[PDB]
RNA sequence: AAUUUAAUUUCAAUAAAGCAAUCCCCUGAAAUUGUUUUCACUUUCUCCCCGCACUAAUGUGGGGAAAACUGGCUUUAUUUC
RNA sequence: CCAUUUUUGGUAAGCAGAACUGGCGAUGAGGGAUGCUCCUAACGCUUGGAUAAGGUGCCUAAAUAUUCGCUCAUGAGAUCCC
């Protein structure tokens, strides 16, 4: 239960094979990791890739395993690099982008948020090919490179946003945006 | 040889900005179900989000949240790269940060409000009674003073 | 009611939100006195607002402007007109709400004694990014030639200096009151004094 | 975009800087110069002990970084102006006609008569705090001098624009008064 | 005056070819096609460049000729006449009819759908 | 507001011990239808050297060293700290 | 007679003519500001519930909600049929 609120989307290891036949008595086993909102969606995404890659379809295959993946440490930061193929209005484009997070799932959430925000690209039009941990020295993006410096601080960059109780319509004196 | 000039530096150092978002600074949560608990900023994930960890006295668990949900407090104790719950608990006990917060004016305003809200009807009447007594004496002094 | 009158200092506020928030309350039934109405902000630039007002000025009833729309030139009336836009003024509830709103340029003396409040959700540097262009309504009105600003500025400075003496008097009186209060904590009963210290005052 | 952007702006030597209340102000040998930055997002700070001025912005974006350089260049000019005084030298060109230059209002307004033989009067008063002097060194030169780089430049430009005439060609019609040389005294 | 040709570019209406059903069909304006040195080999044609359509709207006979001749001149002026071959990959074939009873034959265009190549150098 | 026994790479401390020092939990980079082998990667409110106050900062840019406080693992007990 | 998809003539048409199905017509409640056909959904009379389409600054009922982007426009831009 916890008390925890925001942000959800999960990681699944799915394994499947072609249905056994007289013609082939030892089907090829195919495995993939898939980021999805649930197991049924994860199976469908696996099937879409199985259909695109192989000539296998749900009617001609069998599930060997499907199991949810949990990240090794929830609170230790890693730099995840993700390679995407996405579709524009005209056609197809490739991108490999870098995200600092404690979770691969969080990095995918940032990626979907970026693809939506910077290109107006819909979830349907994205294909994730590999998300993996990248060393600090190796990183291309300057926005991730800046985080990786020796020392970091800010004088508070964010406006207040008090609880509903204290968002009342009238104030007694003029306030300030933030303390110095 | 860096140690010879320092009297001047100490004498003339003043800067308006304070309460920097640097690891090990005490912060008051102002949004979400954890609001009104105080906590440390551990690591910084990215520009909007930070890794927060309450004191084990405040009891808000270690977690990622947006920095926007915090109001930073005066205190900071310098800390290592990662947390550790035990070492944080030992260091917080050593430096007495809650006591310092409580001694600070905002802590005083909060604890006075908390006590006042939870007070009994008899306690509330006693406060009313005491103020009524006080007003009588104050008016008596003001009349006498004339 | 909630309070006898809410008096609102329009300095630092953005037009739309202040009007919108007032309108829902106004419909609920509070009477609200807007003061310093010239010092409200529109979020467009000076040029952008001038352009919009010029277009508004262009609007007319071709066959007879005597029964046409009104190009209201007073900042209070501009605010009033905008609030009317956010009301169903053709209804009886709307007519009543429209009557309840009071708008005042600068600070009038029956309200200079009175307290003034502000709307924190309608403050410009709360709700508009710092580098964005903007314009004050009185300045905009002056820009499109409808200057009544210099008089208000003269009035405000005169009033503000007198007010300053009032504030120093109020502060002085509070210092003396605090001294008398602190004196008489010794004069009250110990146990009661201790209870009063324990929960604060 | 950037986390931190900074600038360290050269010592104003022998002169009195003040950074209080967003209207950055320097006084010196030739004047006191005032210039607001209240609309800018920067934490301009006076370093003071070793002199210099330090400009810093937190969480900058490329426009803001540019503003830091613009402001530092302005501060450098402000220091230069009060220390040594800005001179805009304007040379008067004419193929034929005499242009009669009467500086009136105690060296504050140049009155111009007879550009292209016009027999009509062009008046240009100076902006606040700036001198319009003549050259004894060479006949056609006009000195526009002052503490503020902007007021002298604007005044000189206004003098040029006021003289310059509308209509027909310009390529062989080179006549007029033009800024030649930007110096200090 | 001569119809806007804008009408012709859309691929709508049933495909109509030059045919025995025409009983009189107007000739395409394009008749020259290809230019350059026709006789060449794989060693010489180290570079082969293609112009691929992306819009997939029908292309007029006159437009094909006009585009091609412009290309030819640019090639001849830059690299000399005999050092290239410019091939017109596409051929007009869709006969279009208009009215002022079905229409009468007046236009000839190329049929254009996905991935087609117009020209090659 | 809770709650039961299962399931599924959960933990976190507690106080006594060890193990290695960019080394380990990890994660990099490398050499036909198998494994495996190599060196890369932590901290620091430690110290030194150069810049000698050069800072966004109670510091700081560069070069080196130092350690295991810090962290990681193996243990042994411990869970109402 | 109207809509999707397929479709013939005609430059095109809220044009002429179809195919399959569903509507409207003869039928409406809620939404689409508004509206014969779009969406949700078809109706005895009432009470209570929880939703749909659809929304939730004010007009106007619900969030000046949360969260990550992008965006300044001297005529910004704002939801199928439209």
């Amino acid at each position: 239960i916890d008390n925890s609120l925001n942000t959800n989307i999960h990681q699944y290891h799915i394994v499947g094979r072609a249905i056994p036949t007289a013609k082939d008595k030892n089907p090829n086993v195919y495995r993939m990791c898939i980021f999805a909102k649930n197991d049924t969606n994860a199976k469908s995404r696996f099937w879409y890739f199985m259909k695109k890659i192989n000539k296998l379809k749900k009617s001609n295959g069998e599930l060997l395993a499907c199991e949810q993946i949990k990240e090794r440490f929830p609170l230790r930061v890693k730099n995840y690099g993700v390679l995407l193929r996405y579709d524009s209005r005209t056609g197809t484009h490739n991108m490999y982008k870098e995200f600092r997070d404690t979770t691969k799932e969080g990095a995918i959430a940032q990626l979907y948020s970026e693809m939506a925000g910077r290109h107006r690209a819909r979830a349907s039009s994205i294909n994730i090919i590999r998300i993996s941990e990248i060393s600090s020295s190796l990183v291309r993006r300057p926005h991730i490179k800046q985080l990786l410096k020796r020392r970091l601080r800010f004088p508070a960059l964010h406006l207040p946003t008090l609880q509903k109780e204290y968002r009342k319509k009238f104030a007694s004196k003029r306030p300030s945006t933030y303390r110095m | 040889v860096e140690l010879t000039e320092e009297e001047l530096y100490i004498s003339k150092k003043n800067l308006l900005f304070k309460r920097f978002v640097e690891p090990g600074r005490l912060c008051l949560i102002e949004y979400g179900p954890y609001a009104g608990k105080l906590c440390f900023i551990v690591d910084i994930v990215t520009i909007t989000r930070v890794i927060v960890d309450g004191a084990f006295i405040t009891g808000v668990p270690r977690m990622v949240i947006p920095l926007k949900r915090l109001k930073l407090l005066k205190e900071r104790i310098k800390i290592n790269k990662n947390c550790k719950s035990g070492f944080l608990r030992k260091t917080v006990n050593s430096t007495k940060v809650l006591e310092e917060f409580n001694n600070s004016k905002l802590g005083k305003k909060m604890i006075i409000k908390k006590k006042r809200d939870e007070a009994t009807d008899f306690e509330r009447f006693q406060v009313y009674f005491a103020k009524r007594e006080l007003k009588k004496k104050m008016t008596t002094i003001k009349n006498k003073k004339n | 009611m909630y309070k006898k009158e809410y008096v609102i200092d329009c300095k630092g506020h953005l037009l739309g939100r202040l009007a919108s928030l007032i309108a829902k309350e106004l419909l609920n039934g509070q009477r609200i006195v807007a003061v310093r109405c010239e010092d409200i902000n529109i979020s467009g630039s000076l040029y952008r607002n001038k352009l919009k007002y010029q277009e508004f000025l262009r609007l007319r009833t071709n066959t007879n402007p005597k029964k046409g729309p009104l190009h209201l030139r007073e900042p209070s009336k501009i605010l009033w007109r905008c609030v009317r836009g956010m009301l169903p003024h053709k209804t009886y509830k709307g007519q009543l709400a429209l009557k309840k709103l009071k708008v005042c340029v600068g600070m009038p003396a029956p309200y200079d004694k009175k307290k003034k409040y502000v709307l924190p959700s309608a403050l410009r540097a709360f709700r508009l990014k710092k580098h964005r262009r903007y314009c004050r309504l009185g300045t905009l009105s002056s820009r499109v030639g409808w200057n009544y600003d210099t008089l208000v500025k003269k009035n405000e400075v005169l009033r503000k200096q007198v007010s300053k003496a009032y504030y120093k008097k109020k502060v002085n009186n509070l210092n003396e009151k605090k001294e008398i209060k602190t004196e008489a904590l010794n004069l009250i009963n110990p146990e009661q004094r201790q209870v009063l210290e324990n929960f604060g005052y | 975009k950037t986390i931190v952007s900074t600038q360290k702006v050269l010592i104003p030597e022998g002169v009195k800087v003040a950074i209080n209340a967003r209207k950055v102000t320097v006084s010196g040998k030739y004047g006191t110069l005032r210039r607001s930055f209240r609309h800018l997002p920067i934490d301009i700070r006076l370093n003071k002990l070793k002199k210099y001025i330090k400009v810093v912005m937190w969480f900058g974006v490329p426009d803001s970084l540019a503003c830091i350089r613009t402001v530092c260049t302005h501060l450098k000019n402000m220091f230069t102006g009060v220390t040594k005084k800005f001179l805009y030298k304007m040379r008067l060109v004419h193929a034929h006609f005499p242009i009669n230059s009467n500086i009136v209002d105690n060296n504050t307004r140049i009155e111009i008569r007879n550009y292209l033989g016009e027999k009509s009067v062009r008046f240009v008063k100076a902006l606040p705090g700036v001198v319009i002097e003549k050259s004894p060194n060479v006949k056609d030169e006009i000195y526009v001098s002052g503490a503020d780089i902007e007021n002298v430049s604007l005044t000189a430009a206004l003098i040029h624009q006021s003289v310059l005439c509308r209509n027909k060609d310009i390529r062989k019609f080179l006549d007029g008064i033009y800024v030649s040389e930007v110096t200090t005294v | 005056g001569r119809r806007p040709a804008r009408c012709y570019r859309y691929c709508k209406n049933k495909p109509y070819p030059k045919s025995r059903y025409c009983r009189g069909v107007p000739d395409p304006k394009i008749r020259i096609y290809d230019m350059g040195r026709k006789k060449a080999d794989v060693n010489e044609f180290s570079g082969v460049v293609h112009l691929v359509s992306y819009e997939y709207e029908q292309i007029s006979s006159e437009a094909l000729e006009a585009a091609r001749i412009s290309a030819n001149k640019y090639m001849i002026t830059n690299c000399g006449k005999d050092n290239f071959h410019l091939r017109v990959r596409i051929h007009p074939f869709h006969v279009l009819r208009i009215n002022k009873a079905f229409g009468k034959p007046n236009g000839v265009v190329a049929r254009v759908d996905i991935g087609q190549v117009l020209l090659s150098i």
